[PDB]
């Protein structure tokens, strides 16, 4: 209803980890997906803040 | 006859002047809303501009009747005939 305003968020990494051990490689499996996506951007040439 | 003529110069001035006053204020109100609508919805301007001319035909309807009668009393005179 307000098309005249187009907030930047609507036009063209936060990482969560545990504080205790005993996990079944839960942190590793995500940290293995964080590294995979970061690679695509390093190949494309972009920098990354975390 | 001199009064019958002189009061038609004032009649013409009222008839055109009050029409000019109303039409000039009326388009300020209508046109100000056309610019407000055009800034809000740039993609609707082709439609809004045509709708403004529909309203403009009603706004000037009586003003043009007044100008027509005022020119009639200026180049012809149904009053000087004392008829």
């Amino acid at each position: 209803a307000n098309p005249e305003y187009r907030h930047p968020f609507m036009v063209e990494y936060i990482v969560v980890s545990s504080d205790r051990g005993l996990c079944g490689g839960l942190n590793i499996n995500l940290f293995k997906s964080l590294v995979k996506d970061m690679s695509g951007y390093r190949e494309q040439g972009a920098e990354i803040d975390l | 006859m001199e009064t019958v003529v002189g009061l038609t110069a004032i009649a013409v001035a009222l008839l055109i002047g009050l029409g000019a006053l109303g039409t000039a204020i009326g388009f300020g109100l209508l046109g100000g809303k056309f610019l407000e609508g055009a800034a809000r919805q740039p993609e609707m301007v082709p439609m809004l501009q045509v709708k403004m001319f529909i309203v403009a035909g009603l706004l000037d309807a009586v003003t043009m009747i007044g100008v027509g009668i005022a020119l009639f009393f200026t180049f012809a005179n149904p009053f000087v005939g004392q008829i």
